[PDB]
């Protein structure tokens, strides 16, 4: 779950707004 | 697997009983 | 009745001798409905 | 002996349930849409067809493309639909009006996939000319080109924090580049033969890829080669995943075969029947994209046919 | 015209072996004495080299027995079907079973 | 006459192969929303 | 007009001829294949039993894709000039000449 599922949403949302 | 050479470019049965039972049909 | 006495066939009653259509397409293009209707509505 | 061999997952195989073939060409593109009500789809007549999941009649066709339609992607952002192909132009046919609401242009030949974004209303194009573009709705103006193939770029990936931005290159090479800044970022370690399949993962990260020779698969944090796939040598062009870990990759052989995501093996890799106008051997998988509820499969062949894919219920299909 | 030498004939299959099949403009220019029509006619009549210009045997002669009454006319859509493919050896073995069945 | 199997013998009887060919919405069902 | 179709066409079958065909390290040079791809497009051109015959495996299958979607286009675009013909084009300088022969 560490190294095989997807990122946080709080650090998606993160780059989702720098993007 | 190997292209061959390419020169080619300018650069059933074939028969039916039916017809013959038709010719003979128009014969007779 | 007593008109048509003059006909050779007698009743034919087949249009396409198959159905009263094919309802089906093909993969050649060549040998499908619609180059059969350009090839013989624009050729003449 | 063999290892993780008594950790497969026992997934049900697929079966056909219908046959759809009203397409005059070669199908190359083939989506659905996210209300799970139609799905569109491109072939080589120059004319997207809508056509619905669970009837599979036609419901409207619309053309205006000069040459082949390579590409076709629908938005969930906007209610609007994106299309893209060999006429060299990047068309957003709205769903308001059935009609071509941006045609987008800008591209130095023609186009090979067309993405958007998963949370910026942005769209990533691919081109075949010597790169990528990225440009942006409602403005049609090219934001940034990213130039990192020595090739035409045959797939495109995007994510929301996944990936960011991910381009396959059929140049041998993959290269993963940056949305903010511009430049490529992290090329890949793999892939001799030229890859042309890249899909985004259905669970957490460590996605894989897709190629004709040795399928290996990659990790969403700068890359690292987890697992290769089985032993697929036929040309692949599409490879599509569902989220409940079942993997399927199309070739252009006709033999489709499925695959695991948490082991990797080869579940029913069948091949495909060929249709009445087909050749012998003429069909060949060049689009492939599950459906919205994950439970019937819908792949496009090259023998102008769509096949819908169901489920099987069956139980005495376990694997060696 | 269209005596059909022997020098004009090896000239026309040696045009025809170094030229091509499908060019007959090309091999009318060296010979001086026909047209490609009738150079294409020639090549396609005698000097093709899949012509059995011999070996008459009594299966091609009941073949072409069992032909001619279907058919009465329309002699060259027959030719290839008996394996002549001369469109001439077939008329002169119909009228020499003719011949020799009248007495 | 014509030579070509039929297509529901070479797809197999237990599917039916669906075949359309025009009169499908003419431009007005799925470009707004429906009158519900 | 139609170059980019023809552009793209030789292009794609190079880029599955880069792709497969060699399978390991054969690539049997380039001009050669395409020139026997093109023959072949001359040979379905040719309205005739004179097929491309006689050549590799998988190969084949790729000529003869690439040979029914040109096929494909070749139909298509005549049959639409045509119909442009009817009144709808009203003008031709040479796609009168070009459909003729087509058709």
């Amino acid at each position: 779950d560490p190294d095989l599922q997807r990122p946080d949403e709080e650090a998606i949302k993160e780059i989702t707004e720098k993007t | 697997w190997k292209i061959p050479p390419c020169i080619s470019n300018w650069k059933t049965v074939h028969i039916n009983e039916n017809f013959a039972k038709l010719a003979e049909a128009l014969y007779i | 009745r007593r008109w048509d006495d003059d006909v050779v066939f007698k009743n034919c009653a087949k249009g396409v001798d198959d159905q009263k259509k094919d309802k089906r397409f093909v993969n050649d293009t060549l040998r499908s409905e619609f180059h059969k209707k350009f090839m013989e509505k624009y050729i003449k | 002996k063999a290892p993780t061999m008594p950790k497969p997952q026992w997934h049900p195989p697929w079966k056909l349930y219908r046959v759809i073939s009203g397409h005059l060409g070669w199908v190359r593109c083939i989506a659905v849409e996210p209300g799970n009500q139609w799905f569109v789809t491109g072939s080589a007549d120059r004319t997207i067809k809508i056509w619905d999941l669970a009837s599979g009649k036609l419901k409207l066709s619309l053309t205006g493309h000069i040459s082949t339609v390579r590409g076709v992607i629908v938005s969930t952002r906007s209610p609007y639909l994106f299309s893209c192909g060999e006429d060299k132009q990047v068309k957003c046919w709205d769903l308001e009006y059935n009609k071509v609401i941006r045609h987008y242009h800008g591209h130095l030949s023609a186009v090979y996939g067309l993405d958007l974004h998963p949370t910026i209303d942005v769209l990533v194009t691919c081109s075949r000319d010597s790169t990528a573009r990225i440009w942006d709705v409602r403005t049609k103006a090219s934001v940034h080109t990213l130039s990192g193939h020595t090739n035409a770029v045959a797939t495109v990936r995007c994510q929301a924090a996944e990936p960011q931005i991910i381009t396959g290159s059929h140049d041998t090479t993959i290269r993963l580049w940056d949305l903010v800044a511009g430049k490529t970022r992290v090329t890949l370690t793999n892939h001799k033969k030229s890859v042309r399949a890249v899909v985004l993962h259905p669970r957490h990260y460590t996605f894989a890829s897709g190629s004709p020779d040795n399928i290996k698969q990659w990790k969403f944090p700068d890359g690292s080669f987890i697992q290769n796939l089985s032993g697929h040598n036929a040309i692949i062009n599409t490879l599509t995943v569902n989220s409940d870990g079942v993997l399927v990759s199309g070739a252009d052989n006709g033999t489709m075969h499925l695959w695991d995501w948490r082991t990797g093996y080869n579940f029913q890799r069948v091949h495909a029947a060929v249709q009445p106008g087909s050749l012998d051997s003429e069909s060949g998988i060049f689009a492939c994209a599950f459906d919205q509820s994950e439970s019937r499969l819908l792949t496009a062949e090259a023998d102008k046919t769509i096949k819908v894919y169901r489920e099987d219920d069956t139980a005495t299909e376990e694997t060696h | 015209g269209g005596v059909w030498r022997n020098t004009e004939d090896e000239i026309l299959k040696a045009a025809v072996m170094k030229y091509g099949k499908n060019q007959w403009s090309r091999i009318a220019s060296l010979l001086h004495r026909k047209s490609a029509k009738q150079c294409k006619a020639r090549w396609y009549e005698w000097l093709d080299p899949s012509i059995k210009k011999t070996e008459w045997s009594r299966e091609e002669e009941e073949k072409l027995l069992h032909l001619a009454k279907l058919m009465p006319t329309q002699w060259r859509t027959i030719a290839p079907i008996i394996g002549r493919t001369a469109a001439q050896c077939l008329e002169h073995y119909e009228f020499l079973l003719d011949k020799a069945a009248q007495r | 006459k014509k030579y070509y199997p039929t297509a529901e013998e070479v797809y197999g009887p237990e599917v039916e192969t669906i075949v359309q060919e025009e009169d499908t919405q003419p431009l007005t069902e799925p470009i707004i929303k429906p009158v519900k | 007009v139609e170059s980019h179709f023809d552009l793209e066409l030789r292009a794609a079958v190079m880029h599955d001829i880069l792709d497969m065909m060699p399978e390991g390290i054969k690539q049997n040079k380039a001009r050669t294949i395409l020139q026997h791809l093109s023959e072949a497009w001359r040979c379905w051109k040719a309205n005739i039993p004179w097929k491309v015959p006689g050549l590799p495996t998988p190969i084949e299958n790729m000529i003869l894709r690439y040979v029914k979607a040109k096929a494909d286009w070749w139909t298509n675009t005549a049959h639409y000039n045509r119909e442009r013909i009817r009144r709808g084009a009203t003008v031709d300088k040479t796609v009168c000449k070009k459909n003729l022969g087509r058709l």
